[PDB]
């Protein structure tokens, strides 16, 4: 059974830099045939795999000069030049010399400056409301780096049972990431309190943003 | 010409 | 080029079911295939494949012979018999061309979830600014879609018409059931006056739920 060992986990680079993510296999890979079956697949977020290296060193047909693979027997590396931000994405090494396996995976992040979260509240829908649920939601879009906390409120007291905290592959467009916070109660235990509040820390600011609504005006 | 090695 | 799959879905523990991948564009027994399975948390694992006149297939041992690949080289179509199912066959399974050893096209993906809950169709819900908040130049609405199972759930906003400042956001499982959210921004101007819709689909419970976003 060959392991494939990705190093490392995550891997942040600023555009236009190089990145360079290792692959090393338990067994050799060098085939009784004398061929390396050793591979390289980028799965951008959202996406299916797509072959971007085979056999070590050969770059699939559309993949530009700016990839290349190298290494040999137990070890390998893949390096991407000049890299941009649509790059990103997770990258596999495979092998099928043997009974075939998979790496782990290496995340590429790209760097950007940093930039605060836009934050967004919103109160249970009535028609959620009818139905005897009460979901409060916050929307954090377009922050960077992608560590975020967000601390909710009710009636003052911090509520931690109950929260769903759900984040956004990067987006290559801007090199962000957005989280949608969603803080679901029973309407009885919504309808007995006023005060909903959350708060982001991000680190964009030294005191946390703050957004809050109270469910009488509401 | 393999296609599958492993299976060799 | 093109492999796709078919509608994965759910079925219940020790049950059956059969997947199946549609090639287009190539010589399809001039090629091996493969099917390739992807977990969150997470790893690919290598399934099975068939070569050309399918006289011959791997697979994965831990299988057990449970799993069959086969071709049908008269309609270019690859399947994959799933019996005796287990949570842990619980995946996305992708379609695969197999050329020197290598997988050079892959298929879109289809999920199966192997679970004795029941399908359950999604509730979705509006996300407008409420409560006397002011307004500036941009507004932020999203719809919240919550309680369906399995997965997976699309959402578009105006029958995919609005797309440049959409996010959405994973799925999270929680009581057993799915929640999702999906957030877009339009000028402040062009809303409500240019009305924003959600569209939920579903395909599991063969529902599709449109949304439309109310001040």
């Amino acid at each position: 059974d060959v392991v494939m060992t990705q190093t490392p986990l995550s891997l942040p680079v600023s555009l236009g830099d190089q990145a360079s993510i290792s692959c090393r296999s338990s067994q050799s890979l060098v085939h009784s045939n004398g061929n390396t079956y050793l591979h390289w697949y980028l799965q951008k977020p959202g996406q299916s795999p797509n072959l971007l290296i085979y056999k070590v060193s050969n770059r699939f047909s559309g993949v530009p000069d700016r990839f290349s693979g190298s290494g040999s027997g137990t070890d390998f590396t893949l390096k991407i030049s000049r890299v941009e931000a649509e790059d990103l994405g997770v990258y596999f090494c495979s092998q099928s010399t043997h009974v075939p396996t998979f790496g782990g995976g290496t995340k590429l992040e790209i760097k950007r400056a940093d930039a605060a979260p836009t934050v967004s509240i919103f109160p249970p829908s009535s028609e959620q409301l009818t139905s005897g649920g009460a979901s409060v939601v916050c929307f954090l879009n377009n922050f960077y780096p992608k560590d975020i906390n967000v601390k909710w409120k009710i009636d003052g007291s911090e509520r931690q049972n109950g929260v769903l905290n759900s984040w956004t592959d990067q987006d290559s467009k801007d090199s962000t990431y957005s989280m949608s916070s969603t803080l679901t109660l029973t309407k009885d235990e919504y309808e007995r309190h006023n005060s909903y509040t959350c708060e982001a820390t991000h680190k964009t600011s030294t005191s946390p943003i703050v957004k809050s609504f109270n469910r009488n005006e509401c | 010409e393999p296609q599958a090695p492993w299976m060799e | 080029v093109k492999l796709v799959e078919s509608e994965g879905g759910l079925v219940q523990p020790g049950s059956s079911m059969k997947l199946s991948c549609t090639a287009s564009g190539f010589t399809f027994s001039d090629y091996y295939m493969a099917w390739v399975r992807q977990v969150p948390e997470k790893g690919l694992e290598w399934v099975a494949n068939i070569n050309y006149d399918g006289s011959s297939t791997y697979y994965l041992d831990s299988l057990k012979g449970r799993f069959i690949i086969s071709r049908d080289i008269a309609k270019n179509i690859l399947y994959l018999q799933m019996s005796s199912l287990r949570c842990e066959d619980t995946a996305t399974y992708y379609c695969a061309r197999l050329t020197n050893g290598y997988l050079d096209v892959w298929g879109a993906g289809t999920t199966v979830t192997v679970s004795s809950a029941k399908t359950t169709p999604p509730s979705v819900y509006p996300l407008a600014p409420g409560c006397g908040d002011t307004t500036g130049s941009s507004v932020t609405l999203g719809c919240l879609v919550k309680g369906y199972f399995p997965e997976s759930v699309t959402v578009t906003w105006n029958s995919g018409s609005l797309s440049s400042s959409v996010h959405t956001f994973p799925a999270l499982l929680e009581s057993g059931l799915y929640t999702m959210s999906s957030s877009v921004t339009v000028p402040s101007s062009t809303w409500p006056s240019q009305t924003v819709t959600c569209s939920v689909a579903h395909p599991a419970s063969s529902t599709t739920v449109d949304k439309k976003l109310e001040p």
